[PDB]
C-alpha cells in the first residue's frame, strides 16, 4: 500500500539513467547539488554515494516540522567519523546556530569504510539505536554518540547533561529487516530512517528495495516525499 | 575589502593555508588545492562547518573570519 508510480515517473527516471553528461547539474537544494553521477547511484544495484544520503537526510529533516511527526535535526554524513576520529573539539561549531536539544530526534548517517548505517538518538524514547541493515553490532557508536551529547550540553547549553534512564543498544539481526545484497546498504539505511521519522513501524523488506530505488529518485529531483 | 587567511584540513590531517579577497569565490581555492597537493576534484567535498560549500560561494556570503578552518573529505560509497 504504496504510492504508484505513474507513466509520469518512469518516463522521467529512466531518462535521468541513460548516461550523458554526468557533470550536468539536475537539481540543488539545500546547498547540495544532484547530478547524472550523484543520481545513478540509485540505479539497479549500485552503491549510494554520499551525496543522494545527506539530500534524503534533508528531505527528511524538512518533512518534520510537519505538524503531528516528531522534529528532527538531521545529521551531515562525514560527521559521524570526523567526531569519531577527531573528537569532538572538531565538530564543536557544527552545530552553531542549531539547538540539537530542540528536535525530538536526532538523525546520523554513518560511513564506515564498505558500509552504509544509521545511529537515531531519541530524546523522547531517551534512547539512542544504532542500526545495520545486515545485523551486525555497534555497541560503540551509541557510547560516541552519547559521549557528543555530554560535550555538546556543556558547549551550547552551559550544563552537563542527564545520563540517567538513557539507553543505548544496536538492533539485532531479526529485531529488523535484512537486506539480500551487497549494495542496499543505503537504502535500507534511508528508508529505516523515513520510517522512523513518521513514527511508522518498519514495513519494508528487500522486495521493496526496487520499487524504493526508482521513488527516491523522483523524490529527490522533485523535492517531495511519498 | 582586505585578505583573510583560511585553513583547509584533510582528514588524513594537513592544514593548507591560503590567502584570498574576502569577496572571490572559492572556485579559485579548491582547484588551487586540487592542483597543488594532488587530488582529484569530482570525488572530494568541501564543509565549512559541516555546511557544504560550492564554488559559486564567496568567503564574506559565508560569514568565515580570519583562520577560519575548512574541512575537505573523501565522496563516501557504501553498501
Amino acid at each position: 500500500e504504496f504510492p504508484e508510480i505513474t507513466e509520469e515517473m518512469e518516463k522521467e527516471i529512466k531518462n535521468v539513467f541513460r548516461n550523458g553528461n554526468q557533470d550536468e547539474v539536475l537539481s540543488e537544494a539545500f546547498r547540495l547539488t544532484i547530478t547524472r553521477k550523484d543520481i545513478q547511484t540509485l540505479n539497479h544495484l549500485n552503491w549510494l554515494n554520499d551525496e543522494i544520503i545527506n539530500f534524503y537526510m534533508n528531505m527528511l529533516m524538512e518533512r518534520s516540522k510537519e505538524k503531528g511527526l516528531p522534529s528532527v535535526h538531521a545529521f551531515n554524513t562525514f560527521f559521524f567519523t570526523k567526531l569519531k576520529t577527531a573528537g569532538y573539539q572538531a565538530v564543536k561549531r557544527w552545530t552553531k546556530k542549531v539547538d540539537v536539544f530542540s528536535v525530538d530526534i536526532l538523525l546520523v548517517p554513518i560511513h564506515l569504510g564498505v558500509h552504509w548505517c544509521l545511529a537515531v538518538v531519541d530524546f523522547r524514547k531517551k534512547n539512542i539505536t544504532y542500526y545495520d541493515s545486515m545485523g551486525g553490532i555497534n555497541n560503540e557508536a551509541c557510547r560516541i554518540l552519547l559521549q557528543y551529547l555530554k560535550q555538546e550540553s556543556i558547549d551550547k547549553k552551559r550544563k552537563e547533561f542527564d545520563t540517567n534512564g538513557w539507553q543505548l543498544f544496536s538492533k539485532k539481526s531479526q529485531e529488523i529487516p535484512q537486506q539480500m545484497n551487497g549494495s542496499d546498504c543505503g537504502m535500507f539505511a534511508c528508508k529505516y530512517a523515513d520510517c522512523i521519522t513518521k513514527d511508522r513501524p518498519i514495513n519494508f523488506t528487500q522486495q521493496h528495495m526496487p520499487y524504493f530505488r526508482k521513488r527516491m529518485v523522483w523524490e529527490i529531483l522533485h523535492r517531495k516525499l511519498l | 575589502n582586505d585578505h583573510i587567511n583560511l585553513k583547509v584540513a584533510g582528514q588524513d590531517g594537513s592544514v593548507v593555508q591560503f590567502k584570498i579577497k574576502r569577496h572571490t569565490p572559492l572556485s579559485k581555492l579548491m582547484k588551487a588545492y586540487c592542483e597543488r597537493q594532488g587530488l582529484s576534484m569530482r570525488q572530494i567535498r568541501f564543509r565549512f562547518d559541516g555546511q557544504p560549500i560550492n564554488e559559486t560561494d564567496t568567503p564574506a556570503q559565508l560569514e568565515m573570519e580570519d583562520e577560519d578552518t575548512i574541512d575537505v573529505f573523501q565522496q563516501q560509497t557504501g553498501g
